[PDB]
């Protein structure tokens, strides 16, 4: 539908909401590409970036 | 060995009515532990907070009651 | 005592010339200034009260003392015997919530025999209950 | 001034702690079958007289010390 | 000093009232006569039977601590 | 569309002798003394006595008439005391010099010293409510008009009492008459607010304008024409205003420009009397009347045109909000508590708006000169507003517990707001902690920098300065408003934004209030305390249904002490105890707000004036560099200004000293109920029952201690009473000492 | 008025009438004889 | 018993639901058989549409599951009294918790055992002096 | 976990079982009262210690006691 806020990851019983701040495309591509979260790094490099 | 409506003092030593007199409403059948139904006029601390009253009737034993009639 | 009486105290005689009028009587401060002259004052000019029990100063303490000891006992007896005569009519709870006002007026008038009635109730045993028939708390 | 007030604030602490350890003794370490009819058990038998008379003395001092202070004020 | 010494007698009698009431009702009372079984310090006994907040003897120390600070002040 | 039942309840006096009949558990019998407190705790809980929505609504309507009788007999007492035992004609003879007093004290025990010399030989207690300036604004001249107004008020008090008896026992309306909410809304808009504003616009045109005009000219008392003589002879009104010779005829042809000489848009203040212009307020009430009666035809009742609010609430639904307001029209017409929460919220904010507007635009003649009137009216309306906002936070929770049916409102705004209660409260307390550090830790930081002897590291103006640039820019726009963005306005909206200093009788009415860094820090203190009280009340509203600690909170009720000592402890978890905490936080918030008001207005605004133009204030400008410290708030405000309460014995301001100490007593007495719990007092009271049973005087009403909710309620009641009485005595004695 | 006599004899109205009578005789005794610290 | 058969009810999603304790320590799951498609208020927060037939709802605490069981047994005219509350571990095992005997605990049946029942009054409890250093409790021994 | 001990003064009125919102109490058969049943607490690891069973009990100094012992994730009532 046209509703922009939904349940987090499909199941509506986890205490979270898929929201344009929480689970937008831009958030999960920016927070998920932050050094503490992006895949393929050793923790020494991601600690050095943080 | 009590009738139905005689005054009796309580010697429970752990109840609210300890030394207060009560009227035996009924004595139930033998075999059970506390058969003596005793009713009082002063209610005890019972119920939720802010309740208007408590309970007065109670099942007592035989060897903890002193008959005063 | 080391306290000077108000008949010759210099600070009290300096302060009595401008006592404030309390009531609507415009000479109330002056009659208070001559009423408090019999009392004794310290070095500030205010009337102290000797309370030791000596009868020459009994008007400071003892004369109102027994006066209150009448009235409190009056109230106590009116509050006590009324409860006794509502220990049973049909139900004491409503007679404690709403007042049986002719019975209360009867006790309120008849309460001035309270100390002789107190010795009578203490001798008859109907004042102090026994130490065993009282609903005590568990140890 | 500092020495007097320090020692009074120690003394009030120690009096409260004496009675607090008295209550701990009555909870944990008091047996009525060995202290039978002695002064400790006879102290406990009339506790409703003791704390009611302390209630009377407290109301007696309090009503009239505040009464005289408000009357003076 | 007459009135203030009566005030200190007031604070002493009330602090002794709370502390002796805590020590003598440390074993039990009409609300809960198993306070020897619960221990010295425990929060309450629920909202039942009227609701026994500050029922332990520890909580009588609690109120008496405020009184000791008050009369020492 | 009137639906009235005839004689629902018989009028009888026999029920008055049986207290507690309204509830099922109270009419059985007072077995315990807590029944007495329950008799007052459920006396107005009309939703717990009846559960049919028709008996409770007519009970509410008759209760409104009874409370209206209480307000009318109070207002009658004000006008009667202004008639008989005041000096209103003496104050009207000389308003600048002598001081008003509308209460004479009987000299019995020495309290004749309370009748201070208020000026002109009249003795009495100087009033600070300032309704004398209300009477001069309305147009009262002699005491007989106040006496007949008090008589007519007592007549309408008995009339409202008769209407209450008539509408409960004779002809009581049905539920459909109460649920006609669109007819109620547009009648209250047009016929109550707008029609009342038109009535006062007519009174301000005919009575308040000519009387105050010739009183500003300098006409003595017993020389003013009677107020009806301006209508009986329109020449006496036409000689004061040239537009009254034009008659009614320019009003109907839309020739309103010729009415410009007596319906002005001057603004600012009147320089002669130190209040608002009466022509300005007359034009104002007329404009409010026109706008309200225009808005009083919006809702359809019987003639097709008009907005029924149901499809208004249907039409507002967005992507974030799901189904929108679908269901709120069925909520607000079936539950009185939701209406009470909304009305208490908006009446509380209205009363705070009243306080925040009646100090910078003083609407009454000689009101800004009397500093005691201005300070008392500000702080009293601040307190009434904060109390009603806490009541909004209460009745929201009562609506959640006992008037919220979740089957009717699915995926609407109420269900969606209850579905993310954690995402609301966990950000609200974050901004509470952020504001707490950044409004109080600033105060601790420059307190420490002043105590460490380094004033160059503080948060002062000479130090690191936190200039409030936004409100300074807004003040610049309000100063630049008349001529650019309000061209038909001569003066500004107020002289608190920017402009000249208004001086009337040697004192200062209103000068521009500059905002330094002290006003920055104290406004963030205000926003912080507002956020915390709006945290406790909001998390009492949202967490009243259920939670993760206790998910059975709706079945336990709105007003319960605890769930028990389990789960670590669950005491003060109900929706009632959040109101119990929010009452203290409203007390703290409003105490700091009225402290900021009193200090800023008596350091930067008030004071005497000098003929060369220089202004000397009451505290000589202390708020600039000494309002940024907690020690500065203690030494320069709470120690220096409390000396007028301290040293005032043997004088007229002597009752305020024994109300100062009285308020300290009730605060300290509240701490006994707040700190202690019930079971101690139960264990002590049973010992006093033993000491009564020893003398056979133990009552058959079972005497036992208060409930836990009762103990918290009497603790917060004595706390708020003691703190407000202390602040009342301090503010009144200080501002009566400074003039 | 068989209920008005019971309502005027409830505990608050009777204690208020008794305190009004007590305050009345105290104020009257303090007007006709004021400022009595002792006897 | 070991497998949870049911469909999730219609719900938009909330914040007071399953936190990080569910996939780490334990969670709970209530299964019941509805009659119609009515509306029930879950203890997590807000209302939800109860699906027709056997449906399954995951909760975080047992008290929320029993509060939902109380809401199912009292606040409906078709009184749903055939609900089962299971405890689900992250390992995958499912423990049948309530009404695991088969009949409700409010009424008595044969097959239960008196666990935690004393044979004395509270006034007949022993004193804490005789067991002052045994390490036990005055109510246990 | 807490310890819910149920004494022999219980009259089998089953108020405590229907009051406890955690399903720890349950009625087992007995022969010492008129109702011939007594409450019993097998699932004491689920009891939070709320003492809601010690609000609905008719005996003098209620026959069921909840002694607040150790704590855990269940006895502290934590959803996290
Ligand atoms: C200024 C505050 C204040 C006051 C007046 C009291 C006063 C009292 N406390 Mg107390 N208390 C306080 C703070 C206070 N407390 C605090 C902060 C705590 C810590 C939690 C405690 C903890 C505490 C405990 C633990 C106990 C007391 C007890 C008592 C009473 C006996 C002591 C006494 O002095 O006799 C009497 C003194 C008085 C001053 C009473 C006069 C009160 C007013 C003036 C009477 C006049 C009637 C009044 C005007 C009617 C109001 C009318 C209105 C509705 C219009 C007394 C009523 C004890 C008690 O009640 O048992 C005896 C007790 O056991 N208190
Ligand atoms: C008239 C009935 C009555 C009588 C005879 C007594 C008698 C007594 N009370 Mg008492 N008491 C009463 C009512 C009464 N009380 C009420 C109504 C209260 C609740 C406010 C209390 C609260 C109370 C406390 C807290 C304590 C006593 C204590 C005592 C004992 C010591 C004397 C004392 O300090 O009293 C002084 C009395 C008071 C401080 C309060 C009573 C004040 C009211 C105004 C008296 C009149 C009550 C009533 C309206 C009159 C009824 C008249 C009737 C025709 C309707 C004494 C046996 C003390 C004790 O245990 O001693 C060992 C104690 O600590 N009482
Ligand atoms: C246009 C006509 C009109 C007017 C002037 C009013 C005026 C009022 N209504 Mg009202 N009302 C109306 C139509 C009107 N109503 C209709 C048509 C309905 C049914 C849909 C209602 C249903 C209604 C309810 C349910 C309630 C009111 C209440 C009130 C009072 C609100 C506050 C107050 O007491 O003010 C102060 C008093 C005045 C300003 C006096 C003005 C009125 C004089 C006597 C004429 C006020 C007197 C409330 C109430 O009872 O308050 C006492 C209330 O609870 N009204
Ligand atoms: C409810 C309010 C109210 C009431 C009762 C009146 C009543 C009156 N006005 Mg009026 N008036 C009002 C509001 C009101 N006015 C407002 C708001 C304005 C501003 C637009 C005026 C402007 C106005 C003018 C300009 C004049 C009146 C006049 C009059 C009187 C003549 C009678 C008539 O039909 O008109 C009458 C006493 C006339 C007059 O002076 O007669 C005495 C007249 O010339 N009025
Ligand atoms: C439009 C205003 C309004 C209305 C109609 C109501 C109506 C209601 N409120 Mg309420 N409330 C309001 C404003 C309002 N409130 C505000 C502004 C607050 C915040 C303070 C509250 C806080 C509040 C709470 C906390 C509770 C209610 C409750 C209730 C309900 C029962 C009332 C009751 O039992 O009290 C009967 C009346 C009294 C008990 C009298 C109170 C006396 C006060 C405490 C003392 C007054 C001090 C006085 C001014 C100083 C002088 C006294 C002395 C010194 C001489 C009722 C529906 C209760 C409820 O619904 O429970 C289920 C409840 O628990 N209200
Ligand atoms: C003066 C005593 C006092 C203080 C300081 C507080 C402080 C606070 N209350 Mg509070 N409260 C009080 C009395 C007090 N309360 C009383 C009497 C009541 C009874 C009604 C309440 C009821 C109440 C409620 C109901 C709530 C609060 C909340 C809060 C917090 C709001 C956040 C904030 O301001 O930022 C934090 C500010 C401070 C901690 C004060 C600043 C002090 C400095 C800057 C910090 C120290 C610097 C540094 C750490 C020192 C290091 C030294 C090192 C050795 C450790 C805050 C901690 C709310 C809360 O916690 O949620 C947000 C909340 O909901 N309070
Ligand atoms: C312990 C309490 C106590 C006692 C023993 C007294 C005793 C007295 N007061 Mg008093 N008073 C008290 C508390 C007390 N007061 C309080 C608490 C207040 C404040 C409400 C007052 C306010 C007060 C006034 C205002 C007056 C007295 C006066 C008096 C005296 C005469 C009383 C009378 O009617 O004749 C008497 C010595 C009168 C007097 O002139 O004293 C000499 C007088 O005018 N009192
Ligand atoms: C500010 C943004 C704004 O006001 O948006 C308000 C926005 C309104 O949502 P919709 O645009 O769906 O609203 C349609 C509504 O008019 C129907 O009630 O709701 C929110 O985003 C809630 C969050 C408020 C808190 C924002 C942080
Ligand atoms: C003379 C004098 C003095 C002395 C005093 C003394 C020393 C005291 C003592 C006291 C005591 C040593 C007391 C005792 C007591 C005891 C008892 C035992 C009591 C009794 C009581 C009762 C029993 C009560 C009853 C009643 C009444 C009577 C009335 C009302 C009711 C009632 C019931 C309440 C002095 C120096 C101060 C000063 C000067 C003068
Ligand atoms: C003192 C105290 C009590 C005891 C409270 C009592 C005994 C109430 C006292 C009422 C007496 C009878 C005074 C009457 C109240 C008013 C003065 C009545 C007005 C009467 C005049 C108008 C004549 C509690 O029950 C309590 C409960 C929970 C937390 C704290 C506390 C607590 O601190
Ligand atoms: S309110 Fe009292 S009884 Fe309830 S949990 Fe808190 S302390 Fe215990
Ligand atoms: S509530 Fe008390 S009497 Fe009733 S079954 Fe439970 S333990 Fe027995
Ligand atoms: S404490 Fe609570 S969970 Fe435990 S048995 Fe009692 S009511 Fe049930």
């Amino acid at each position: 539908s046209n509703q922009v806020v939904q349940a987090y990851n499909g199941d509506p019983f986890v205490g979270h909401l898929s929201t344009p701040i929480s689970d937008s495309a831009f958030t999960r591509t920016f927070i998920g590409n932050l050094p503490a979260y992006r895949k393929g790094l050793s923790p020494i490099l991601r600690g050095l970036e943080v | 060995a009590l009738n139905r409506g005689d005054k009796v003092r309580i010697k429970r030593t752990e109840s609210y009515w300890y030394g207060d007199v009560g009227t035996v409403a009924s004595v139930e059948k033998s075999g059970i532990l506390y058969p003596v139904i005793v009713r009082f006029d002063r209610v005890n601390y019972n119920g939720f907070s802010g309740s208007a009253s408590g309970v007065n009737t109670n099942n007592f034993a035989e060897n903890e009651l002193e008959l005063v009639q | 005592a080391n306290l000077t009486p108000c008949s010759e105290n210099p600070a009290y005689l300096a302060k009595s010339k401008n006592f404030l009028n309390t009531t609507n009587d415009p000479n109330s401060g002056k009659i208070r200034a001559e009423r408090y002259a019999s009392a004794l004052c310290g070095p500030e000019g205010y009337p102290h009260l000797i309370v030791d029990g000596r009868f020459t100063h009994a008007g400071d303490f003892l004369i109102p003392s027994i006066l209150f000891l009448y009235i409190a006992g009056w109230i106590g007896w009116v509050g006590r015997s009324y409860l006794i005569e509502i220990r049973e009519s049909k139900n004491p709870e409503m007679q404690e919530v709403v007042i049986n006002v002719p019975l209360a007026i009867k006790k309120m008038l008849g309460g001035f025999l309270w100390p002789l009635a107190a010795v009578g109730e203490y001798t008859s045993g109907k004042l102090v209950m026994k130490d065993s028939e009282i609903p005590t708390s568990p140890r | 001034a500092a020495l007097y007030t320090h020692h009074q604030y120690i003394a009030g602490f120690l009096m409260v702690g004496a009675f607090a350890h008295g209550a701990i003794f009555f909870v944990r370490d008091y047996d009525p079958v060995a202290n039978k009819d002695n002064v400790l058990a006879r102290m406990l038998e009339h506790k409703e007289a003791l704390i009611s008379h302390l209630s009377w003395v407290s109301l007696f001092l309090g009503f009239h010390t505040l009464g005289l202070y408000v009357h003076n004020d | 000093d007459f009135l203030v010494h009566h005030a200190i007698a007031l604070g002493l009698h009330t602090t002794a009232l709370i502390l002796i009431k805590g020590a003598l009702d440390a074993r039990g009372s009409k609300l809960m006569p198993d306070k020897k079984d619960f221990g010295y310090s425990f929060p309450c006994d629920g909202p039942g039977r009227g609701g026994t907040c500050d029922i332990s003897a520890w909580d009588a120390f609690y109120l008496a601590m405020f009184w000791m600070l008050n009369t020492l002040g | 569309k009137v639906s009235v039942d005839n004689n629902p309840v018989p009028t009888s006096f026999e029920k008055w002798g049986k207290p507690g009949h309204f509830d099922r558990t109270l009419a059985r019998g007072p077995k315990t003394t807590t029944w007495i407190w329950n008799l007052h705790a459920n006396a107005h809980d009309f939703d717990s006595q009846t559960s049919d929505l028709e008996d409770v609504s007519r009970k509410i309507f008759s209760a409104h008439f009874g409370h209206l009788a209480v307000v009318f007999v109070w207002l009658s007492g004000m006008y009667f005391h202004g008639a008989k035992f005041s000096n209103y004609e003496g104050w009207l003879a000389d308003p600048t010099h002598i001081k008003p007093s509308a209460q004479v004290v009987w000299p019995i025990v020495g309290q004749g010293i309370l009748n201070g010399d208020v000026g002109g030989g009249f003795h009495g207690i100087q009033i600070t409510s300032g309704l004398f300036y209300l009477w001069r604004a309305s147009g009262f001249t002699d005491s007989y008009q106040l006496y007949c107004t008090a008589i007519g008020g007592l007549v309408m008090a008995a009339l409202m009492l008769f209407a209450g008896w008539f509408h409960y026992h004779v002809k009581a309306p049905k539920l459909e008459w109460f649920q006609n909410v669109e007819s109620m809304m547009n009648h209250h808009l047009a016929g109550l607010l707008g029609l009342g504003s038109l009535g006062w616009a007519g009174h301000q045109i005919h009575v308040s304008m000519p009387i105050n005009k010739l009183l500003d000219a300098g006409v003595a008392p017993k020389d003013i024409p009677l107020p009806h003589e301006f209508i009986l002879e329109p020449s006496k009104m036409a000689e004061l205003y040239p537009s009254f010779a034009q008659g009614l005829t320019p009003f109907f042809t839309l020739n309103w420009g010729v009415y410009s000489d007596f319906l002005t848009f001057k603004g600012g203040l009147n320089p002669v009397t130190g209040g608002l212009w009466l022509s300005d307020t007359a034009h104002h009430h007329l404009a409010i009347a026109v706008l309200f009666i225009i808005a009083g035809h919006m809702y359809r009742t019987n003639w097709g045109i008009g907005h029924s609010m149901k499809e208004i609430l249907e039409a507002h639904k967005g992507p974030f909000t799901g189904e929108g307001h679908k269901g709120l029209y069925e909520i607000l017409t079936t539950s009185w508590h939701a209406q009470l929460a909304i009305n208490l919220a908006l009446l509380g904010s209205l009363t705070i708006i009243v306080a925040q507007h009646m100090y910078a635009m003083p609407p009454y003649p000689y009101q800004a000169i009397d500093y005691a009137t201005q300070l008392s009216l500000f702080t009293h309306h601040m307190w009434i507003g904060g109390f009603l906002i806490v009541g909004a936070g209460a009745h929201g929770a009562i609506f959640m517990v006992r008037d919220y049916d979740p089957a009717k409102n699915v995926n609407n705004l109420l269900d969606r707001m209850l579905r993310h209660r954690d995402a609301i409260i966990s950000h609200l307390n974050w901004v509470c902690i952020f504001l707490g550090f950044h409004s109080f830790g600033l105060y601790i930081h420059n307190d420490t920098m002043r105590a460490l002897g380094r004033p160059q590291d503080m948060f002062s103006d000479t130090a690191i300065q936190l200039q409030p640039i936004f409100a300074q820019w807004v003040q610049h726009l309000h100063t630049l408003a008349p001529g650019a963005t309000a061209p038909n306005a001569l003066a500004t909206a107020s002289y608190a934004f920017g402009g000249e200093t208004i001086a009337v009788a040697g004192k200062v009415a209103m000068m521009p209030i500059t905002l330094g860094t002290a006003d920055f820090m104290v406004h963030h203190i205000h926003a912080f305390t507002i956020h915390v009280t709006a945290l406790i009340l909001l998390k009492g509203v949202l967490y009243a249904r259920s939670s993760r600690l206790v998910p059975d909170k709706a079945n336990l009720g709105f007003r319960f002490p605890c769930d028990g000592p389990g789960r670590g402890g669950t005491c003060q978890v109900s929706g009632w105890d959040h109101v119990f905490l929010g009452l203290f936080w409203m007390y703290n918030s409003l105490s700091v707000v009225i402290f900021h008001f009193s200090w800023k207005m008596q350091s930067d605004v008030w004071g005497t004036v000098s003929p060369d133009g220089s202004v000397t204030h009451v505290t000589l400008g202390n708020f600039a560099q000494s309002a940024i410290t907690i020690n500065g708030w203690l030494r320069d405000f709470l120690w220096a200004q409390a000396a007028n309460v301290i040293n005032s014995y043997g004088s007229a301001l002597s009752a305020y000293g024994i109300m100062f100490l009285a308020g300290h007593f009730v605060f300290a007495f509240s701490l006994m109920f707040l700190f202690s719990g019930r079971g101690y007092w139960q264990e002590l009271i049973e010992s006093i029952v033993w000491a009564h049973n020893k003398l056979n005087v133990a009552p058959a009403i079972q005497p036992r201690a208060l409930s836990i909710i009762q103990g918290r309620a009497v603790g917060v009641a004595h706390y708020l009473l003691g703190g407000i009485v202390t602040t009342w005595a301090f503010f009144l004695a200080r501002s009566l000492s400074i003039g | 008025m068989d209920g008005l006599k019971s309502f005027l004899s409830t505990a608050p109205v009777m204690i208020m009438a008794l305190l009004t009578f007590t305050a009345g005789i105290l104020i009257e005794f303090n007007r006709f004889y004021p400022d009595l610290l002792f006897h | 018993m070991t497998e949870l058969s049911g469909q999730p009810p219609k719900f938009g999603g909330s914040t007071g639901g399953l936190l990080s304790k569910a996939n780490r320590e334990e969670k709970y799951a209530i299964t019941w058989t509805s009659a119609s498609e009515q509306v029930f208020e879950m203890p997590t927060g807000g209302a939800a549409i109860m699906n027709e037939g056997e449906n399954l709802l995951y909760l975080a605490r047992k008290e929320q599951c029993l509060a939902l069981g109380t809401q199912l047994r009292t606040k409906f005219k078709p009184k749903i009294q055939d609900y089962k509350i299971y405890r689900v571990y992250p390992s995958g095992e499912v423990q049948y918790l309530h009404p695991a005997d088969g009949v409700f605990p409010e009424k008595v049946n044969e097959g239960r055992e008196a666990q935690g029942t004393k044979t004395r009054r509270i006034g007949q409890n022993p004193e804490p002096v005789t067991i002052k250093f045994s390490g036990k409790a005055p109510y246990e021994v | 976990s807490h310890s819910v001990k149920i004494y022999d003064t219980c009259i089998g009125c089953t108020q405590c079982v229907r009051a406890c919102p955690l399903d720890v109490l349950e009625m087992v058969p007995w022969d010492g009262c008129k109702a011939a049943q007594i409450a019993s607490s097998p699932r004491t690891e689920d009891c939070v210690g709320c003492k809601r069973c010690e609000t609905a009990c008719p005996t003098d100094f209620l026959s069921i006691r909840v002694y607040l012992g150790a704590e855990t994730t269940r006895s502290m009532g934590l959803a996290y």
